[PDB]
């Protein structure tokens, strides 16, 4: 089956660099063309770069020429990008593609994440959102705020408590950190007798907590 | 020099109905067309190319066509995986590759209005400088949706941020948190913090406050 597998992504700092990989398999490699194309978070996709069968022809978007250098090592059957002078408007997931006849995008691969910042990794700090207490339901939460970089992970009693969970995406603060809520809609009941912990994880910090979330006297 | 529009941005249907997307270019591109489905968190996938040809092992329920600038991406059935996201794509002077900006299909169902949380700052937070008040919108549809945030009735911008979750699995709802950040100083100038919302689920926007405090 015709495969691309994307290596090399990560944090860097603006104006540093990285190399992306692509290798290819289950297809004649050096026959076709090959692409870069990628989508900042929320946001549609951008072609980036393209490089001919032999290497011979490299084409680039506007936004990226200079800065950004596609290659090719077709006896290791391998797409390069490698990205200078990165900027915050870099950070997107980077898909590698192939093509049959040039014009259009046949096969994708998995994605690098590439994220530029200058922002040191950080975990957060998680705050309840108590439950008011005042049909019958009541929601409760945990506040997952200023941690970088993504992404956080977050349970209810250690997974015994899916049902009515919401945790939202993040949102990027302007100092370069993210905060990210979850949520939870429960019996109100059921709070005075029910224990609800909010689990978090951060793996880039090495930060774990659980917060023990109750109405607040 | 050619741009791909697609309108509309999102199309609200039902499960195992049939779905028609619209891709104009804004000169003609003959049939040099593609379609691309962008599945929740996976790559996107070529489904059509050649404005009407379907792309080795894509199910039959997809079919395309068009010539020129009015191109059509048709769906005969719409299964789970087909609420995603769609791209066309088109070349124009063999070197620039482009893309419409997307069409989101997403489930109909009925109107479901919000119910509307708020939540003070915690003690905990209150100690390090930093205030942060949030709003939870939980289980509506459709999903606009109006947060106005007041404090001691001033209307508040630019001081807020939102995140809206994806369409969820079992009730094709979505929720929403908005989060109001103040100074520990400004917040301990003012006593009452209201989040209004406005929904086409409810006959008048429903405002949630607190007295901090009380």
């Amino acid at each position: 089956q015709v495969q691309l597998v994307e290596s090399g992504g990560g944090v860097v700092q603006p104006g540093r660099s990285l190399r992306l990989s692509c290798v290819g398999s289950g297809f004649t490699f050096r026959r076709d063309a090959k692409y870069w194309v990628r989508q900042a978070p929320g946001k549609g996709l951008e072609w980036v770069a393209a490089i001919s069968h032999d290497g011979g022809e490299e084409d680039y978007a506007e936004s990226v020429k200079g800065r950004f250098t596609i290659s090719r090592d077709n006896s290791r059957e391998t797409v390069y990008l490698e990205m200078n002078s990165l900027r915050p408007e870099d950070t997107a997931v980077y898909y590698c593609a192939t093509t049959r006849s040039g014009w259009y995008f046949d096969y994708w691969g998995q994605g690098a994440l590439v994220t530029v910042s200058s922002a040191s990794t950080k975990g957060p700090s998680v705050f309840p959102l108590a439950p008011s207490s005042k049909g019958g339901t009541a929601a409760l939460g945990c506040l997952v705020k200023d941690y970088f970089p993504e992404p956080v992970t977050v349970s209810w009693n250690s997974g015994a408590l899916t049902s009515g969970v919401h945790t939202f995406p993040a949102v990027l603060q302007s100092s370069g950190l993210y905060s990210l809520s979850s949520v939870v809609t429960v019996p109100s009941s059921s709070l005075g007798t029910q224990t609800y912990i909010c689990n978090v994880n951060h793996k880039p910090s090495n930060t774990k907590v659980d917060k023990k979330v109750e109405p607040k006297s | 020099e050619i741009v791909l529009t697609q309108s509309p941005a999102t199309l609200s249907l039902s499960p195992g109905a049939r779905a028609t997307l619209s891709c104009r270019a804004s000169q003609s591109v003959d049939t040099y067309l593609a379609w691309y489905q962008q599945r929740r968190g996976q790559s996107p996938r070529l489904l059509i190319y050649d404005a009407s040809k379907r792309a080795t092992g894509i199910p039959a329920r997809f079919s395309g066509s068009g010539s020129g600038t009015d191109f059509t991406l048709t769906i005969s059935s719409l299964e789970p995986e087909d609420f995603a996201v769609y791209y066309c794509q088109q070349r124009n002077n063999w070197r620039t590759w482009t893309f419409g900006q997307g069409t989101k299909v997403e489930i109909n169902r009925t109107v479901a209005a919000p119910s509307v949380f708020i939540f003070p700052p915690s003690d905990e937070q209150l100690k390090s400088g930093t205030a942060s008040v949030v709003c939870l919108l939980n289980n509506f549809y459709p999903r606009e949706a109006k947060v106005q945030w007041k404090v001691d009735n001033a209307l508040q911008s630019g001081n807020s941020q939102e995140s809206v979750t994806e369409q969820d699995s079992k009730d094709s709802t979505y929720s929403l948190s908005s989060t109001l950040t103040l100074s520990k100083a400004d917040y301990e100038k003012h006593k009452v913090y209201a989040c209004e919302v406005t929904h086409q689920g409810l006959s008048s926007p429903v405002t949630k406050s607190f007295n901090r405090g009380e």
